[PDB]
């Protein structure tokens, strides 16, 4: 309907904060803004947008937009140079597809190691020392590590550490034929993960909820998560620290860097109102603060505000891990990649398959 | 996939109007659907008052493909302008147009 903006953003982000920015927008223009956080919104958007339905604005990490752009579901955005200059060129490149800007960049995200300082005055610098650390903590009724094992996003950093990668980036272009989830590096990483579970250091059923509850309750000494999680830890009054992910085989864990982006529905009858909202309301120091105060965005795309927050050691750790990882590709095949890697990790973790077998199939399924 | 230019849709539509068979609007379209004569229906998602759900319901029961045009009334060609104006266009015969093999 014309005269109102409907926004879709993931449930782990600051949707209440975004609703604040929308409430302001409404007062100033009289246009009602509604924020929703449906589940699997990134799978639903392509389905409902393709039929003239769906939100006016969709929020998600940049990796999903190439797919949307290719299916002509996104309205091309065209900020004038004055606005483009307000944001970092790295974030704009993330939302550029086929040489066309397809969404607005918001913030840069990367996973970090989060630890309980009272339980671990000194967190491990390597993955290898985690088993011994766990045996010690189990002796006290605690566990060393717990993080979401259901989403490949979280395990990928370890898998990429010694060699894994999605698509070979050959001089400005990705080769959808050269996939690196099958190489020896990736196998080492995943094997190390499987063994942790085999040796009872971790449980294959652990999801985002299980892990977040255990950490925030001081049951486990460490977790792995993004900026959005800091907010709940703060309320839990757990004395935590945010730092570099532990190495593996003397090499840095390589998390996939994501840029939270906002795309405008091509079928939206409010493209102008949407751009007005994103450019002059959300991507301002006041807009981002509203959202950030709810759930941290990480390293925002707006130069002015990222500078105001750059001193936060948690952001520093975020950018440090981000600098060590790779920015996710945004091409259509990424979905296939993620789906493929998800199955591989879940199968190897539960034993349904062997590391080799699992990665062998993901390798095939990715480039499929 | 709605991966086509408004300029392209308008050109394909103009060709059907020029050399094929088609209906315009709710009434003639569901009739073409109920009769199983429609080969495709195109819906201008953003047309003012549109019985979108009902049209989609009829396309489903008649097993007829539907293509959605996403543009607004602004900057429209002749054919697409009619489309946007009547909300729905049902293609009964493509004629010299390739609309059926490129949109359905
Ligand atoms: O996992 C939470 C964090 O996820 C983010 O990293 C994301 C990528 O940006 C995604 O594009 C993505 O790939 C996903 C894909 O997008 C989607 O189809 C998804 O489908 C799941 C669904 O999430 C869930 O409901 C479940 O039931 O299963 C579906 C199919 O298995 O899954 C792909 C891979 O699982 O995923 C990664 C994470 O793997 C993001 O950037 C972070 O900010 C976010 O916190």
């Amino acid at each position: 309907e014309e005269g109102k903006l409907v926004i879709w953003i993931n449930g782990d982000k600051g949707y209440n904060g975004l609703a604040e920015v929308g409430k302001k927008f409404e007062k100033d223009t009289g246009i009602k803004v509604t924020v929703e956080h449906p589940d699997k919104l990134e799978e639903k958007f392509p389905q409902v947008a393709a039929t003239g339905d769906g939100p006016d604005i969709i929020f998600w990490a940049h990796d999903r937009f190439g797919g949307y752009a290719q299916s002509g579901l996104l309205a091309e955005i065209t900020p004038d140079k004055a606005f483009q200059d307000k944001l970092y060129p790295f974030t704009w490149d993330a939302v550029r597809y086929n040489g066309k800007l397809i969404a607005y960049p918001i913030a840069v995200e990367a996973l970090s190691l989060i630890y309980n300082k009272d339980l671990l005055p000194n967190p491990p610098k390597t993955w290898e020392e985690i088993p011994a650390l766990d045996k010690e903590l189990k002796a006290k009724g605690k566990s060393a590590l717990m993080f979401n094992l259901q989403e490949p996003y979280f395990t990928w950093p370890l898998i990429a550490a010694d060699g894994g990668y999605a698509f070979k980036y050959e001089n400005g272009k990705y080769d959808i034929k050269d996939v690196g989830v099958d190489n020896a590096g990736a196998k080492a990483g995943l094997t190390f993960l499987v063994d942790l579970i085999k040796n009872k250091h971790m449980n294959a059923d652990t999801d985002y909820s299980i892990a977040e509850a255990a950490f925030n309750k001081g049951e486990t000494a460490m977790t792995i998560n993004g900026p959005w999680a800091w907010s709940n830890i703060d309320t839990s009054k757990v004395n935590y620290g945010v730092t570099v992910l532990p190495t593996f085989k003397g090499q840095p864990s390589k998390p996939f860097v994501g840029v939270l982006s906002a795309g405008i529905n091509a079928a939206s009858p409010n493209k102008e109102l949407a751009k007005e909202f994103l450019e002059n309301y959300l991507l301002t120091d006041e807009g981002l603060e509203a959202v950030n105060k709810d759930k941290p965005l990480g390293a925002v795309a707006l130069k002015s505000y990222e500078e105001e927050l750059a001193k936060d050691p948690r952001i520093a750790a975020t950018m440090e891990n981000a600098q060590k990882g790779e920015i996710m590709p945004n091409i259509p095949q990424m979905s296939a990649f993620w789906y493929a890697v998800r199955t591989a990790v879940i199968n190897a973790a539960s034993g349904r398959q062997t590391v080799d077998e699992a990665l062998k199939d993901a390798q095939t399924n990715s480039s499929s | 996939a709605p991966v086509k230019s408004q300029e392209s849709i308008n050109q394909k539509l103009a060709l059907v109007i020029k050399s094929g068979k088609y209906t315009l609007g709710y009434k003639s379209t569901v009739k073409s659907l109920r009769q199983g004569k429609s080969k495709l229906i195109i819906i201008a998602a953003n047309t003012p008052v549109l019985r979108k759900s009902e049209l989609e319901y009829y396309a489903m029961l008649s097993k007829t493909k539907v293509y959605y045009f996403q543009g607004g009334n602004n900057e429209l060609g002749t054919a697409v302008g009619k489309l946007f104006r009547v909300g729905v266009v049902s293609i009964l015969e493509a004629g010299d147009s390739d609309i059926l093999t490129t949109l359905a």
